[PDB]
DNA sequence: GTGTGTTTTTTTTTTTTTTT
DNA sequence: CACAC
């Protein structure tokens, strides 16, 4: 097997150092480029490796869960040849993968495609904390004192702590974890919702479990809608047939269209050419006429309703003063009139165009579910706060539509965070200010 | 196909009818005729009467098995060339089983004294004697006042036993005691509380 | 660039000390420890003291003890355990959260275990903004036990205070 | 070399083991294989081989063989299959796979095995009525599904590998059952710890669903039973929860240590292996029919369905079949099926999206048969959701969150909109509801959606559906001299998005009277109970009693609704614009000016609708000009006859100049 | 001597839902 | 984890 490990690694090497389009090794300097930032990662195209050469693609499709660490090990290589003169303790780089294969519906996937490569659509409901996996462990052995070190791959096959002295016999478990030497990553667990679109007739939307790992962690917020390029593996939650397993995926792969974690980290992830075509647009003299006229076009007049919601969705300027209270900058506008007149049209489109918004029906509306739920953890038995459909509205647009059919208890509820912006709950043993810009 | 056919012994018109209250277990091993309400009652499910199972090696078959309150098993192999001492596939085809129910009954409205939490007792019904009495009915069941003991002491291969006066020592106990409860077997029940054709067919 | 939040205190940070700031939310009751135990063998009028260590409590990673009393001399002496001469620290685990204000949109602020020791307990009360100085470090055994082998929980983390 | 009759005479001591016999097996085969190339029906044609054909050609993996067919001819082998399925569905799915080999070489590729869903099961059951003599045995039980876990992938061939010295098992086929024992290793005696390879392995889909006693079978009072079913591969994921089925299966059993601990005995849990499926949530008053789906329809019936759309004036016939116990009433009729068959759903460019189903209100005196209607309707449609009145919440019409009793979190249902998604969702005494319940279906009749932000959980579930509603005019009679927003209770917006409102008025004609009486009297004289073996028979006896009042079979005409409403997308390009919007602006005129019909943009959209349902049943594919001026027809009279008496004259005078030809 | 088995929990508190 | 089965 090693040397079909280093015939592969070879390979890949080889593709790395060589593979270019004209004149430019694209992934040669793409590498150079993202060690300069202490970004230890690349971005592989995939069709690029099969143009290559489509053995590898077929080693790769075939068993993805083996060849990609043999592909992290020669990126490590690669990295230490070309940015590091010969003659260390560089963490293994983590890969990413880019395709434009057909996406496999979330509901279609079943007891095939196991440990293969599926790319596949969603929306983001639920992301966790950032756990740790250990990619380095300095381990003790116990009674003989004979210390080592092992190496964990974090693609688990479909590993344990030897169940030997190694070098009297020191016990079956004769191992300790040396965590002051050992080395960690982060890893994330996101669950995937299928596209509403997509669901089957009068069935309700198949969730689905996910982990990123480092540099993808927090790359995705809840609420947002992706593509996920990853594999679709199997674990054995021991939480009730016989001999089932639980699937899931590892992450491969991330495609959003509304930025990463916040709004593009609260800060501008523009490229230089959009910033530039964003300047010549607001040069336009008509650009206000532009944008009435963007606003709902299948929607027939209402411009002064157009041109209001151009004004929400700009929104004024945040002002915090010195002696600390702070002026909103979000407009509330409400819409009455007769029925059919399209409002709940212009609704939705606010809520197609606008980067964050969330779109709510009027009856099916609690003011538990509106801002914060107080839950109780089913395992630790702790009572915890899950944002509301407002809270992921944050800094966004909530649209709610049958205004009127708000329940006087709930509707009084966002007379605090539709002026103040905050949220106060005070809600067993919890007590708490958050932030809705909204 | 031939089936052996197993019998199920109904008496009835006992000359005395106990009840939840003159309950006494110096009477197991014996024939009453215990009348009460019946509250809830159990699915239909087959349990094993006669077990026939195989050897994993040598595949020698050990059937008419007897079967008590637990998952009892042979532990010899009767052919002298198979190590089998906890080793064994149950022939469920071969095995044979009983309709069986767990009814709840408790004590009749007018035999309550002023105060008193009427009392409730269980019973198990086999074969035809199976859903013949619905809650809410007052039935006049009859057969064996019998005792199960707590068979999560008595050891099983699937679960382990479970945390006011036991009784300990047994081979097969060990270390632990054994609890008991009472419980009704009954072999027959009675409740106490189309065309043209057809009709006169049925009519005398 | 250690002056961190429990929201940016990602896993390369464990074994580096780092300086987070919070609101105390939790607060778990103080409980003492033992670290060190003396008893007194009444055959040869000598006192023989035994040092407990865990993971909480040394940075260093040592063998846990069994956390028992040695009740016998190695030369078959019984020994009475003697309190008062043994060691015993105050300990607590207190939860420190990020700011809402700095909560990024759409996020919960997120949370982080502390473990105050001898002098730092009841030092803070739940409500109170602090900045604690400390070690991240890590614990558990993530699986990796033959228990959850492909199960994917990582391990336990957090900060023992200075 | 054994015969049929071979087979009849068993000389095993039991069944099952007289199949394991291996010439018994090869002439299984054979003959299973001769019945699947040979059987044939009336009309002559092989259907099996057809069969086989469109299993290759969907790739379905699953060839559905009903009980009937195996039964009339060689019957033993239907007894067998009846007394000891297992062997013989392996055997079986090997033929079929051999047949489709046949009929598509190389099929292997696409899948591995095949599988068999045997239909129309005699012996139907009930979670009640199950006994010990049913174990290893096909049965035909019917139930409610009440849990349904996800698709699990399931081990399919464990090959463990030996952790002591070896490195390889054998490839054990997992029961689904109970968990896979090894026992003593095959290479060394040696008990200890065992794990899968991950080399060679194959997985298939695995649920467990939970089948609960119908509430119609259960009698009153008494608790339900529930059994659990697994679906396998190819069968998960075809039932909803809350949906009531017919599920034909095998009844194993096995053993768990919980069972025993609970109840003293050596008893053992049953289990049900799905094998063939039939959804009857929508269609308990449609039995006597046969195949596990109602309104799927062959290849012939597709000619005659294109046949019969060739010809002038279906639209009639289609109309005077709606309610053929129903005497006269025919615009009821007619916007009956103009939302039965409905219209596109438009959806411009993903922005902008349009309800293409036909929401219809019929306001009338009692003893107008409107529940009568609804009720066809109900039994007529392919998905159908029937509520009434204040027995029905306004969460229970579209959706409700509740705590989950074994995990405990917050989890949403649908509601009745949700499982009459892209159906028909009919509400009786639309009128006696509460109005707080009555309005939780905004969203859903108009935005044909339904959101929820409650609890933690918030979502945008779809609910197409198309809203046909009864109602009772105010004290019961109708008032024709008042505006009908004076004769009803409800408002603007809830009679905004019906696209038809029907008004019914009891009067007193001698004709008419006349009339209905023999009509009634006739039909009931039809119906009473009273009035070449006995099926066929029958159904020359049914036949000839429907023949007399319905021009098409309405075992036909519920298969050509399907089929136009899955297959017939009609589009408007040849249309008129000019004369439409002349007529929406004379309605919103004439509706501003001494009118309460409110006229708004919904109501011109509902003309398009009606001209699509009108195309749709004729299954064109563009809605032709009589299409366009039939709707125009309907929406005059419909506004107009929601007019008072008063002013309806000089109206239906106004509109006499659009309904042109008719 | 190889391998087990515990200790081990469903309260009070939110949120929803139907009646009342 | 470790003492008791
Ligand atoms: N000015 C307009 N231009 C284009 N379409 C319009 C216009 N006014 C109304 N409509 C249409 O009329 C319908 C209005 O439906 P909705 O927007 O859901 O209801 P609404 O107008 O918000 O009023 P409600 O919700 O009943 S109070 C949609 O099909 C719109 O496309
Ligand atoms: N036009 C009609 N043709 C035939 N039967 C009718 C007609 N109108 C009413 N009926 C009969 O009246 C009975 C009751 O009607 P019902 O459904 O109560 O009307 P509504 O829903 O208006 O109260 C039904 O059994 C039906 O057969
Ligand atoms: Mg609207
Ligand atoms: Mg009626
Ligand atoms: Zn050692
Ligand atoms: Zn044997
Ligand atoms: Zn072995």
């Amino acid at each position: 097997n090693d040397d079909d490990n280093t015939e592969i690694i070879k390979s890949f090497k080889n593709f790395i150092l060589e593979f270019r389009l004209d004149s430019q090794f694209i992934y040669r300097d793409q590498l150079r480029n993202n060690i300069l930032v202490k970004n230890y990662s690349l971005t592989v195209n995939m069709e690029h490796l099969i143009g290559y050469n489509e053995d590898i693609y077929k080693k790769l499709s075939d068993e993805p869960s083996d060849i990609i660490p043999l592909f992290e090990t020669a990126i490590t290589q690669v990295a230490k040849r070309i940015s590091i003169l010969s003659r260390n303790s560089l963490p293994t780089f983590q890969l990413i993968l880019n395709s434009n294969a057909n996406q496999i519906p979330l509901r279609d996937l079943d007891s095939e495609h196991v440990s293969k490569i599926v790319r596949l659509s969603g929306i983001i409901i639920s992301t966790s904390v950032l756990s740790s996996r250990a990619t380095y462990l300095s381990i003790m052995c116990r009674n003989c004192r004979h210390t080592t070190s092992i190496t964990i791959n974090n693609f688990n096959s479909i590993v344990s702590l030897p169940r030997s002295c190694l070098s009297k016999n020191c016990g079956p478990d004769p191992y300790i974890i040396i965590h002051e030497s050992s080395k960690f990553i982060d890893q994330q667990f996101l669950k995937l919702q299928e596209i509403p679109e997509l669901v089957p007739v009068g069935e309700m939307p198949r969730n689905l479990t996910m982990t990123c790992d480092r540099y993808l962690t927090n790359k995705v917020i809840p609420g947002t809608r992706v593509t996920i390029v990853g594999i679709y593996s199997i674990y054995n939650s021991k939480n009730s047939g016989v001999a089932i397993r639980t699937p899931y995926i590892k992450i491969l792969g991330i495609q959003s269209d509304v930025e990463t974690s916040s709004i593009w980290n609260s800060v501008t992830m523009f490229t230089e050419e959009e910033e530039e075509e964003f300047l010549q647009l607001s040069r336009n003299p008509k650009l206000y006429e532009i944008l009435t006229n963007s606003i709902a076009p299948s929607i027939f007049g209402n411009e002064d309703i157009k041109k209001a919601i151009v004004c929400l969705l700009m929104g004024g300027s945040k002002k915090i003063l010195p002696d600390g209270m702070r002026l909103r900058g979000d407009i509330n506008v409400l819409l009455l009139g007769d029925p059919g007149t399209a409002k709940s049209q212009l609704l939705k489109f606010v809520e197609k165009v606008s980067p964050i918004a969330v779109y709510t029906s009027g009856k099916g509306s609690s003011a538990a579910g509106l801002t914060a739920s107080v839950q109780r953890d089913p395992m630790t038995r702790e009572f915890y706060l899950e944002g509301g459909a407002m809270v992921l509205a944050d800094g966004g647009v909530v649209c709610i539509d049958e205004f009127d059919k708000m329940r006087d208890e709930d509707r009084v509820a966002i007379h605090e965070a539709m002026e103040q912006q905050t949220i106060s709950i005070a809600k067993a043993g919890i007590t708490t200010v958050l932030n809705s810009r909204t | 196909e031939q089936t052996e056919r197993v019998f199920q012994i109904s008496f009835f018109n006992l000359p005395t009818v106990h009840r939840i209250r003159d309950i006494r277990s110096e009477k197991i091993g014996s024939l009453l005729s215990i009348s009460g309400t019946v509250t809830r009652t159990s699915e239909v499910r087959p349990e094993l009467y006669k077990a026939s199972f195989t050897c994993d090696m040598c595949r020698a078959i050990v059937d008419n098995v007897e079967q008590s309150f637990k998952y009892t098993e042979p532990t010899f192999c009767p052919n002298p060339s198979c190590e089998n001492r906890a080793f064994w596939t149950l022939n469920v085809t071969r095995s044979r089983f009983l309709d069986w129910q767990k009814v709840r009954i408790q004590e009749n409205a007018n035999e309550i004294p002023t105060g008193s939490m009427p009392r409730t007792l269980d019973v198990i019904l086999r074969g035809d004697s199976v859903e013949r009495a619905k809650p809410g009915d007052r039935c006049k069941f009859t057969g064996v006042e019998i005792v199960v003991p707590d068979v999560t002491q008595l050891g099983l291969p699937g679960v382990k036993p479970s945390s006011n006066s036991g009784v300990t020592g047994l081979r097969s106990l060990g270390v632990r005691d054994l609890t008991y409860k009472i419980s009704f077997l009954a072999c027959h029940v009675i409740s106490i509380g189309r065309d043209q054709e057809v009709f006169l067919n049925s009519l005398s | 660039a250690h002056a961190l939040s429990p929201r940016t205190l990602t896993a390369q940070h464990l074994n580096k000390l780092v300086s987070v700031e919070g609101i105390v939310t939790k607060t778990s009751l103080v409980r003492p420890k033992l670290i060190r135990s003396v008893h007194y063998a009444a055959k040869t009028g000598r006192f023989h003291y035994r040092d407990y260590t865990d993971a909480t409590t040394t940075l260093t990673t040592r063998i846990p003890t069994p956390a028992i009393y040695p009740t016998e001399d190695t030369e078959g002496n019984k020994l009475t355990t003697e309190y008062g001469y043994s060691t015993f620290i105050d300990h607590q685990r207190i939860t420190v959260q990020e700011m809402p204000e700095m909560a990024p949109a759409g996020q919960l602020p997120r949370s982080i275990d502390v473990i105050l020791d001898d002098d730092l307990v009841d030092k803070t009360k739940p409500g109170d903004r602090v900045n604690v100085v400390g070690v991240f470090k890590s614990l558990g055994a993530g699986g990796m036990n033959q228990s959850n082998s492909n199960t994917l929980i990582g391990f336990k983390t957090l900060i023992l205070g200075n | 070399e054994l015969t049929l009759e071979s087979l009849s005479n068993v000389k095993a001591n039991s069944y099952s083991e007289w199949i394991t016999q291996p010439n018994v097996s090869r002439t299984i085969a054979r003959e299973l294989k001769s019945f699947l190339l040979e059987y044939t029906d009336e009309t002559g044609r092989s259907v099996y081989g057809a069969r086989i054909r469109t299993l290759g050609e969907m790739n379905s993996e699953s060839l559905e063989v009903n009980y009937r067919h195996l039964a009339e001819s060689k019957a033993i082998l239907a007894l067998f299959l009846a007394k000891c399925p297992e062997e013989m569905l392996k055997i079986f799915d090997l033929v079929a796979m051999e047949a489709t080999e046949l009929h598509y070489p190389d099929y292997a590729r696409i899948h591995s095995e095949i599988h068999v869903r045997i239909s129309d099961f005699p012996t139907i059951y009930s979670l009640r009525e199950l006994r010990e003599s049913n174990l290893s045995s096909l049965v035909r039980v019917t139930g409610v599904v009440t849990r349904r876990t996800g698709v699990f992938p399931q081990l399919k061939y464990v090959k463990f590998n030996c952790l002591k010295c070896g490195s390889i098992l054998g490839p054990f086929f997992q029961d689904s059952n109970e968990e896979i024992r090894i026992s003593f290793c095959t290479n060394c005696k040696s008990k200890g710890p065992f794990r899968v390879n991950g080399e060679k392995t194959v997985y298939r889909n695995y649920q467990r669903v939970t089948l609960q006693e119908a509430p119609g079978t259960v009698p009153p009072g008494r608790l339900p039973r529930h059994r659990e079913v697994i679906l396998l591969a190819d069968l998960v994921d075809v039932s909803k929860p809350g949906e009531e089925v017919e599920v034909t299966g095998i009844y194993k059993n096995n053993y768990d240590g919980n069972l025993n601990a609970k109840n003293g005995f050596p008893v053992f849990a049953t289990i049900i292996e799905a094998n063939s499926i039939k959804r009857r949530e929508g269609n308990t008053a449609n039995e006597g029919e046969e195949g596990l789906d109602v309104f799927s329809w062959t290849e012939e019936e597709e000619r005659e369905f294109r046949k019969i759309s060739r010809d002038r004036g279906i639209i009639d016939k289609i109309i005077s079949s709606m309610a053929p116990s129903i005497y006269g009433h025919r615009d009821i009729k007619t916007a009956v099926a103009c939302s039965l068959f409905g219209g596109v759903p438009k959806n411009v460019n993903g922005k902008h999206s349009i309800r293409g189903d036909i929401n219809v209100l019929l306001l009338g005196d009692p003893g107008t048969a409107k529940s009568q209607i609804l009720k066809y309707v109900e039994k007529t449609a392919h998905r159908a959701v029937f509520a009434t009145g204040q027995g029905a919440s306004a969460v229970g019409l579209t959706a409700s969150v509740r705590k989950d009793p074994i995990t405990k979190e917050w989890t949403l249902e649908g509601g009745a909109l949700v499982l009459a998604d892209k159906g028909v969702c009919l509400i009786d005494e639309f009128d006696k509801m509460n109005d707080q319940d009555r309005t939780s279906i905004h969203e859903a009749m108009e935005q044909q959606s339904i959101s929820i932000s409650k609890a933690g959980i918030v979502t945008t579930l779809q609910a197409r559906c198309s809203i046909i509603a009864a109602a009772n005019p105010n004290g019961g009679r109708y008032n024709s001299t008042l505006p009908l927003a004076q004769n009803v209770s409800l408002t603007e917006p809830i009679l905004s998005r019906f696209d038809i409102l029907c008004v019914v008025r009891d009067l007193v004609d001698e004709e008419a009277d006349e009339r209905l009486a023999t009509f009634v009297v006739d039909s009931h004289v039809r119906s009473h109970p009273e009035n070449l073996n006995a099926r066929q028979r029958r159904l020359q006896r049914q036949r000839k009693k429907e023949e007399e009042i319905s021009p098409i079979p309405q075992e036909l005409l519920m298969k050509y609704i399907h089929y136009a409403r899955t297959k017939i997308y009609p589009k408007l390009h040849q249309m008129d614009m000019d004369k439409v919007s002349r007529v929406y602006a004379d309605l919103r005129r004439e509706s501003i000016s001494t009118g309460s019909f409110p006229i708004t943009v919904r109501h011109l959209e509902s003309i398009l609708r009606i001209a699509e349902s009108f195309a749709k049943m004729r299954l064109s594919e563009f809605v032709s000009s009589y299409d366009l001026d039939r709707a125009i027809k309907v929406v005059v009279d419909s506004f107009v006859d929601a007019q008072k008496v008063s002013v309806r004259r000089q109206l239906r005078r106004s509109f006499a100049i659009y309904t042109l030809g008719h």
